[PDB]
């Protein structure tokens, strides 16, 4: 067993500041490197930071060479990663990677071998940056007029995410639920659908639940043919 | 083990229309290149030899162009009879290989 | 400092084939390359390090070789569960550089069944109007959806998303949004959504009279 | 090494400093200890490391070539045989001439990271400070390990100290 | 006060050659040139083990060489003490078959 | 039974060089006369 | 560099120097003002187009060779004339490797020796009259003008005119 | 030299030293004199013959080869014998002319080395009783006879002898 | 820090036939390799410096030959003043070192004449009781003598010695002294001396009997 936990993150007003730490736990005695890499939905992988022994990284990609900052602390057995003056596109899910190299470099055990490949990854902290101000969803019915759909669109919203159930997750055959989009005002919107016989409408009623967390609103919504 | 890249996978035109199929192998092939045409229940046929020769019996709106990396099969005037999966095939080295077909559709 | 281009963006590979990706590489680089397969709500999972040794226990399916800039990575026998997305990274430049990314594929050609929604009296009151197309269960991926309002062809005013494959049936669904202010969705009648994908031999029209049913 | 150091005024090296390649010892009121330079260490690693690049895990293939064990047959196997000779004689020269090299340079590098340290520590110190010629300074005021440790950091300011030294260097 | 600089060493040194010295001791080196085999032609590869049985035995079989006398082979291993005949003789041109053999396939 | 191939067998391809045997298949060490050569990855060592 | 200095003590290069490879900048009474090292710069130059001299210009004449490209298969004979021309040019792409391998480190490394030699010179023009603040800088002790500077940077500063003053402003309280 | 010491700040070489290949000159109150350093000379000729132990007597037996002179006309197997002969002559002739450029700039800058070092050493032991006029000469601040320059030059020069005297020549007015 | 290692340890070769020797060498060593000719009771001189230089004035039947590890030396006509010990130096490790030394014999095999002696009266005065064994004149050089004290053989109360081959005429000759307190040379009856040597087609013991002559 060699996982990290990834805790902190959140929202956060463009030129704050935020840490966001990795409990280092297992297989890793800390004589080895470490990483962070951040990636934002709907983009790929991008490596940020490494850091080596005591201070021996000082290892910054260009993006935020200037920004952030990655503290090591091998008594607690804790990675860390000051994000200062934060910008609207480091919105993304950081990553904490272990970091393995092959045995012929590394010669001293506690200092960094410039060629590092991340072998073990973690959950991921998500942390999004904006001006926004969280904002619970507005829940519509998508009515039906052998097989129909309905749904439910779930607009207004911010920030991600939200959780789509249908009957109280009895419901599972069929439903579809989108990926968000983020409209110009800065807030989201997402349809979750399903199909089901057209002969059920009428006995049988459906209701989507909605769960947003970060505002703990919750919304059921029944879909009624009309 | 040369592959072939045909598109678009399927599409469809209306009958006179003028219609452009491409295909790319995943190596210079010069003119070693062939086009056929496969129509429902019967035997594929062999339309374009040497990336450009119209085999016999086969319509003078049919034409094959290019060499080396990309090829292209035009129909200049589709016609309903030229319904059928059309298919690129490289004879350049062995196994011959087939592009994975484009279904012509008629509007 | 140093860019990582994947080809394709996204291919379509039957289960069983074998489906070479390429990581195409500015400057030289051998000494260090990963493979990686983040399946969608998951971490990232080393399969290759190096160029051609892979992780420990991934399977031997896996293949990793390429020298210098052109580098490729071939799945030999291909699962239903392999529809992650494949990255790349190099050395060094003392600045670690990710790949773009690979989408993979595993059906069927199927046209997509459509539906549209009206907005919701709610929604209305509220002052806006979300109209929805619903293009459910079709493969392949590429599908447009083109917006009518009274045969006027909208442009700016709508978003649309995509789902991933799905596991059951190997297809894909999309919803498009047209959002208008309410005072314009009353100004106008016939909402019209027209798709077009290759199951079906002519684009096709879902559309609602405001104030019909 | 040809900066001097290694093997040089730096009489010999420590086996009790096994948290890396560089350091410092020092003796003050509080005591006797030992810490390493963690940049001077990684910057000769780096460099050790960027050689290893170079020679390990890049080999290159061949595949069907010439024969090169056989009956007599005369002249084309003379032929054969003499080109095989020639190059591997030319690797065999290559792979010793490397080495040599490699290894008085990294000998050389090494030796200058430890000269490097040496002088940039002499330089923080300033006047507060004389080199004793044997990689030793001899400081010339009260230095408290928090004092030991801003120099070993990077953080000492001599004009603090600077009056305290001057009357102990220079007087009678 | 006093700072003294310094670097590490350690008891078991190892020697090697520079430009001006044949024989210096550095406190750590790695060997450059592979000298062994496990003995095998990879895991993965189709071979076999002649033992006993000569090489061009494989072709006229004496009673040693029964095993191997349709061998499919990717790797083949001669031994040393393998005798190719029963009944006291030489092949003509030996040396020179052997080499047609081990590049066969098999026979 | 448990890349690059000589007559005495498989050898590995870590090392730039190879004594092995001058007849090789594969991503191969290239073969060279001395049976060792001794890369420096540390300092001069100077006991006392 | 194996000397420490560029790259090293010295934080970065001067963009604005324009005028030769390494140079002084001073401020004093008068103002601030820079000026190129015109020797040291030319040190650097000949050492450099001393390798090009080596490098460039210096082709050998082949004529009649061997067949190294072949239409149809033969075997034998065809194995060998590609099996030689491939090991000559394999020897050949090492040699130019390494060349331009070893001729960089030694030109990074000779440009910071000469950029090191300068400092070393300079310091010991300044005797006891200045201190190195470790930068690649001098503090120095004393009243200096624009001739005076300009003494230091031709060689012809004289320390004993300005060693009083310097040794009662260095060592005081 | 990348030190900059011979050819440097030394102006030139002394012919009248013929006993050793460094060393010391002084002026005293009991005249001039002149002295070889034997461990830095000893340490410059060691790493020299260290270098000529690698290439001289070493040379490597060749017997039967192929033939390189030819009285016939033969073609295709004649082109491919001397072609191959001509590749391993402009390969050794390469590696010579490579050997002997690289090794006599290493020894001219090992030599040049040996003089800094030597330089290096006696500045630190002179601690604060000397200055370095910046030609390799010291200027010593305190009355020093012909046992106290020994001693010097044989490594037991005790600057605590000398401190008071020096400190109040070097630092006055 | 470096072994020099000559095989073998002695030979045995007829005056006029060559004589070649070994001096395998742990680790490289061509520069600097030096032979030796030590005749008993002189200094050593030298034959061949570097590997196959041979000294000034020495004769040429003297040839050196070797190269990084393995050494050879073959006396081409050999002479019976040749008998000397011949050993092998190297370069360098700052260090040089010597080999272990080879020893080079120049006859028809000929049996040990074997004589007792007891201990004198006067020894035996003093406690101590020497009994010696005398094998003469033998060769080649090889012999085995056992001690028994009343028929029980004799481990660890015995010493020997062999002379320098005989230049007068080529053989060897030993001497063995078994050492007994007085109490314990009085306490027993028959000293026997056994020998064994190439020349005798059994083993020969010579014997007293204490107190009779």
């Amino acid at each position: 067993e060699v996982q990290l936990l990834e805790s902190g993150g959140g929202l956060v007003q463009p030129g704050e500041s935020l840490r966001v730490s990795c409990a280092a736990s297992g297989f890793t005695f800390r004589d080895s490197a470490l990483s962070w890499v951040r990636q934002a939905p709907g983009k790929g992988l991008e490596w940020v930071s490494a850091i080596s022994g005591n201070g021996g990284a000082t290892y910054y990609a260009d993006t935020v060479k200037g920004r952030f900052t990655i503290s090591r602390d091998n008594s607690q057995t804790t990675l860390y990663l000051q994000m200062n003056s934060l910008r609207a596109d480091d919105t993304a899910t950081y990553y904490c990677a272990k970091d393995e190299s092959p045995p012929i470099y590394n010669l001293m055990p506690g200092y960094y071998s410039t060629y590092y490949y991340m072998d073990v990854w973690g959950k991921g902290t998500t942390v999004t940056v904006s001006s926004a101000s969280t904002k619970g969803p507005s829940v519509f019915p998508l009515a039906p007029s052998g097989t129909a759909a309905l749904g439910c669109l779930v607009k207004d919203y911010f920030p991600e995410p939200v959780t789509v159930s249908w009957n109280s997750g009895a419901l599972t055959s069929g439903v579809h639920t989108f990926p968000a989009v983020l409209q110009s005002s800065g807030l989201y919107s997402l349809s979750s659908v399903v199909t089901v016989p057209s002969s059920s409408l009428g006995t049988q009623t459906y209701i989507c639940n909605v769960n947003h967390k970060p505002s703990n609103t919750k919304v059921d919504k029944r879909v009624e043919p009309k | 083990d040369i592959v072939m890249t045909q598109s678009p996978s399927s599409l469809s035109a209306s009958i006179g229309d003028r219609v452009t199929i491409t295909c790319r192998p995943s190596q210079n092939i010069r003119s070693f290149l062939n086009w056929f045409q496969h129509k429902p229940g019967k035997a594929p046929k062999l339309l374009i030899y040497a990336a450009s020769n119209l085999q016999s019996g086969v319509p003078s709106r049919f034409s094959g162009s290019g060499s080396g990396t990309e090829f292209t099969l035009t129909i200049r005037s589709l016609q309903p009879e030229d319904f059928a999966t059309y298919y690129c095939q490289q004879s350049y080295n062995t196994p011959p290989t087939f592009g994975q077909g484009t279904k012509v559709e008629i509007k | 400092e140093i860019v990582m281009t994947q080809s394709p963006v996204t291919l379509s590979v039957s289960p069983g084939e074998t489906a070479t990706l390429s990581c195409r590489a500015s400057q030289s680089v051998r000494s260090n390359l990963a493979w990686y397969q983040q399946k969608p709500g998951q971490a990232p999972r080393l399969l290759i390090y190096g160029a051609s040794t892979r992780a420990t226990d991934i399977p031997a399916r896996f293949s990793g070789s390429g020298s210098g800039t052109e580098f490729t990575l071939s799945i030999s026998s291909l699962q239903s569960d392999d529809f992650a997305v494949y990255y790349c990274q190099q050395y060094n430049h003392w600045l670690r550089t990710f790949g773009q990314g690979t989408k993979l594929e595993i059906r069927t050609v199927a046209a997509p069944s459509v539906f549209i929604f009206p907005p919701s009296d709610e929604q209305l009151k509220s002052g806006t109007a979300s109209v929805v197309c619903l293009l459910n269960n079709f493969y392949p991926r590429e599908a447009k959806v083109q917006w009518k309002v009274d045969n006027a062809l909208q442009s700016g005013n709508s978003q649309e998303s995509v789902t991933e494959q799905d596991s059951k049936d190997s297809t894909y669904s999309l919803s498009s949004t047209l959002t208008l202010s309410k005072a314009d969705y009353e100004k106008h009648k016939v909402y019209a959504c027209e798709v077009t994908h290759q199951g079906l031999s002519s684009p096709v029209t879902k559309s609602f009279n405001r104030g019909e049913c | 090494g040809i900066f001097g150091a290694i093997a040089g005024f730096i009489e010999n090296g420590w086996e009790g400093m096994v948290d890396g390649w560089y350091g410092f010892r020092h003796q003050n009121s509080e005591g006797r200890g030992q810490a390493a330079d963690l940049k001077s260490t990684q910057a000769a690693i780096d460099q050790i490391n960027g050689k290893l690049n170079r020679l390990i895990g890049k080999t290159n293939e061949k595949f069907h070539q010439i024969e090169k064990e056989f009956e007599v047959e005369g002249r084309i196997q003379d032929l054969e045989k003499y080109v095989e000779d020639t190059k591997i004689d030319l690797w065999s020269y290559n792979a010793e001439l490397l080495v040599a090299l490699e290894n008085q340079h990294t000998i050389d590098l090494t030796d200058s990271e430890m000269n490097k340290l040496f002088e940039k520590t002499k330089k923080q110190l300033r006047e507060n400070a004389e080199d004793m010629g044997n990689g030793c300074f001899k400081i010339y005021h009260k230095c408290d390990n928090a004092c030991i440790g801003s120099i070993r950091n990077g953080t000492y300011d001599h004009n603090v100290y600077r009056d305290e030294a001057l009357n102990n260097r220079f007087q009678i | 006060a006093t700072l003294c600089l310094g670097h590490h060493a350690v008891p078991n040194g190892t020697i090697v050659k520079t430009i001006t010295n044949d024989r210096i001791e550095v406190t750590n080196a790695t060997e450059l040139v592979q000298n062994s085999s496990i003995g095998e032609i990879c895991k993965g590869k189709k071979a076999v083990d002649l033992g006993s049985c000569g090489i061009l035995g494989t072709i006229i079989g004496p009673p040693q060489c029964d095993l191997h006398l349709e061998f499919k082979a990717d790797l083949i291993i001669e031994r040393r003490n393998s005798s190719d005949i029963c009944y006291p003789g030489r092949f003509t041109n030996e040396e020179a078959l052997r080499q047609i053999i081990r590049e066969s396939g098999g026979i | 039974e448990s890349e690059c191939f000589t007559p005495n067998g498989s050898i590995p391809n870590d090392k730039p060089f190879q004594n092995v045997n001058r007849i090789t298949y594969g991503a191969c060490p290239r073969y060279v006369k001395h049976s060792t050569l001794k890369l420096a990855t540390g300092m001069r060592n100077v006991p006392e």
